[PDB]
């Protein structure tokens, strides 16, 4: 199952879709240059602890969506419902 | 004399999901030093007097030990259910022996958390009395195979328990020793 | 709980707190102005790796330490990360996975 997401370059949004459907089992992250990504969502629209609460998201089936309310990095949605596991393209903010 | 110091004074403990049994035989059992011992916040016996352990004398002796949260020492009995005693370790109906039970938070417990001790949380089906299923083999929830890496009702049965010394009694490590007793093989003095 | 990684150049990955052979590690790879692919992983409790779909994936529960052993081309240029599997589980169904831990990352050129 491959994710696509979009817009690929950007108060913001950040939508993901599935070419099938995947419950709730995508994730979102966010990834500064030179670092490793961090998490920011699970399960759909879960709160990872430490995560400011400008962040939060919601979906189900096939379309996700991220929101920012108000941190320039890569934001990528992640595929762990089944194998192979996948990532999105990265969004840039 | 029955080496109880090898069950109760152990290095280490099992996980509950894979719990450890020791046949005990051919020995002198002294059971009043546990059960008057202030060592001990749960001693609980089924079937038998735990005043009467002494005089008793049994065929054999089996020793289950492992280790579970506060909270799930409850599970540990005879017509019990929960999470533990559907699929981690049941007892049957009509056992026979005592379950004794002491708090080990400042024995197990880490900083950071003791990952050590693990349980299961799925299974197609609940266990048979003494059974010990200690495969890893990812269970399955339903209509789709999984075929591989655990996701969606595919799963890791097993998880672990975050044992803290910050944790609360009802989180705390404890450790578990059930004496289940058939019945002249071990006997008291 | 961090994930240590070798430096630049087998790739080792080791564990530092938090469980260990009872979650899944994994490996994920990212090229220069890449994204991220999944290559496979392992939990050291079964001892078996599963691949995505070249590479060796193994781990040692008495080190705590995660193993991948590269041998053998130039497009593979990459930045590796090890990371840990972790799920938010509730009762009957359990619902979610993701990676939550994440080393520095090893450079193979
Ligand atoms: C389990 O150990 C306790 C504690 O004994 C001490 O620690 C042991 C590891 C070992 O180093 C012992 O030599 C130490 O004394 C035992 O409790 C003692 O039991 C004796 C009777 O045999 C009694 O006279 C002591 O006062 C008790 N001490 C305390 C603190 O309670 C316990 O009996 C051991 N359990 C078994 C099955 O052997």
């Amino acid at each position: 199952i491959q994710l696509t997401q979009s817009p690929s370059s950007l108060r913001v949004t950040i939508t993901c879709r599935a070419s099938q459907s995947i419950s709730s089992y995508l994730n979102w992250y966010q990834q500064k240059p030179g670092k490793a990504p961090k998490v920011l969502i699970y399960a759909a629209s879960s709160l990872q602890s430490g995560v400011p609460s400008r962040f939060s998201g919601s979906g189900s089936g096939t379309d996700f969506t991220l929101t920012i309310s108000s941190d320039f990095a890569t934001y990528y949605c992640q595929q762990s419902y089944s194998t192979p596991r996948t990532f999105g393209q990265g969004t840039k903010v | 004399l029955c080496p109880f110091g090898e069950v109760f004074n152990a290095t280490r403990f099992a996980s509950v999901y894979a719990w450890n049994r020791k046949r005990i035989s051919n020995c002198v059992a002294d059971y009043s030093v546990l059960y008057n011992s202030a060592s001990f916040s749960t001693f609980k016996c089924y079937g038998v007097s735990p005043t009467k352990l002494n005089d008793l004398c049994f065929t054999n002796v089996y020793a289950d030990s492992f280790v579970i949260r506060g909270d799930e020492v409850r599970q540990i009995a005879p017509g019990q259910t929960g999470k533990i005693a559907d699929y981690n370790y049941k007892l049957p109906d009509d056992f026979t022996g005592c379950v004794i039970a002491w708090n080990s938070n400042n024995l197990d417990s880490k900083v950071g958390g003791n990952y050590n001790y693990l349980y299961r949380l799925f299974r197609k089906s609940n266990l048979k009395p003494f059974e010990r299923d200690i495969s890893t083999e990812i269970y399955q929830a339903g209509s789709t195979p999984c075929n591989g890496v655990e996701g969606f009702n595919c799963y890791f049965p097993l998880q672990s328990y975050g044992f803290q010394p910050t944790n609360g009694v009802g989180y705390q490590p404890y450790r578990v020793v059930v004496l289940s007793f058939e019945l002249a093989t071990v006997c008291g003095p | 709980v961090q994930l240590v990684q070798s430096g630049a150049e087998k790739v080792s990955c080791k564990a530092s707190g938090g469980p260990f052979s009872s979650s899944a590690i994994s490996w994920v790879r990212q090229a220069p102005g890449q994204g991220l692919e999944w290559m496979g992983g392992i939990i050291p409790m079964v001892g078996t790796a599963n691949y995505a779909q070249r590479v060796t994936i193994t781990a040692d529960e008495s080190t705590s330490t995660a193993y991948m052993e590269l041998s053998s081309r130039s497009e593979d240029t990459a930045v590796y990360y090890c990371a840990r599997d972790s799920r938010y589980c509730s009762g009957g169904s359990c619902y979610s996975v993701w990676f939550d831990p994440w080393g520095q990352g090893t450079l193979v050129t």
